[PDB]
């Protein structure tokens, strides 16, 4: 069962923190990912959210899309433009998370959630792929 | 009314010029001359990337 996992990180009022998402157990090339990954909006503010390259290719042809609009809520979608010669087909990070911390942000953990109604994760023929999420969090120190 | 499935752009055939406009919007871009009643693709209810993935699988049909 493919899964996909937030990372942890702990960071002081202020300063930008780097959270990582991997995907492990990949068999199947994987030619499909939508995950939403929500936060508290209150504390942190999205800085970036940008792909590992290594591992997710194609990135110039706009295999890797990232919206960020909705406040709390992060939704990254990769697509293999070809159906063929970009497929995620090994474990690894997919995309890292940067946030800023509030610098009046209070002390103590805060989850960061998948949502498991919305996670989908394919093949190249957009076939389903069996899948789970694991939550991360921001602990602020 | 628009008669064909994944024609974003309301110009008669789904070639790439749709696959842009579907790519802009799921980023939060605003698309000039979009037709947001063609992206539910798959008709499930929602506009995701299943809908790129299933307009880039018609296109290369
Ligand atoms: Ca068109
Ligand atoms: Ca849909």
């Amino acid at each position: 069962t493919v899964k996909l996992s937030v990372g942890t990180v702990s960071g002081n009022p202020g300063d930008t923190v780097k959270v990582p998402v991997t995907i492990s157990q990949v068999s199947t090339p994987v030619g499909l990912i939508c995950m939403d990954i929500s936060y508290d909006a209150s504390k942190f503010t999205v800085k970036d959210v940008l792909p590992n390259t290594d591992l997710v290719k194609d990135t110039d042809n706009y295999s890797f899309i990232v919206n960020t609009s909705t406040p709390g809520k992060i939704s990254i979608t990769f697509t293999d433009p070809t159906l063929a010669n970009y497929p995620i087909s090994v474990d690894g990070i997919l995309a890292y998370l940067d946030f800023i911390i509030n610098s009046n942000a209070t002390a103590g953990d805060s989850a960061l959630t998948v949502d498991p109604a919305t996670l989908i994760v394919a093949d190249e023929n957009d076939k389903d792929i069996k899948d789970a999420a694991s939550n991360g969090k921001i602990t602020v120190t | 009314s628009n008669t064909i499935l994944g024609d974003l752009n309301d110009d008669g055939v789904v070639n790439g010029d749709d696959i842009v406009m579907m790519r802009q919007y799921l980023a939060g871009k605003t698309v000039s001359g979009i037709d947001k009643n063609a992206l539910d693709i798959n008709g499930d209810g929602a506009v995701n990337g299943r809908d790129l993935m299933e307009l880039i699988k018609k296109v290369s049909n």
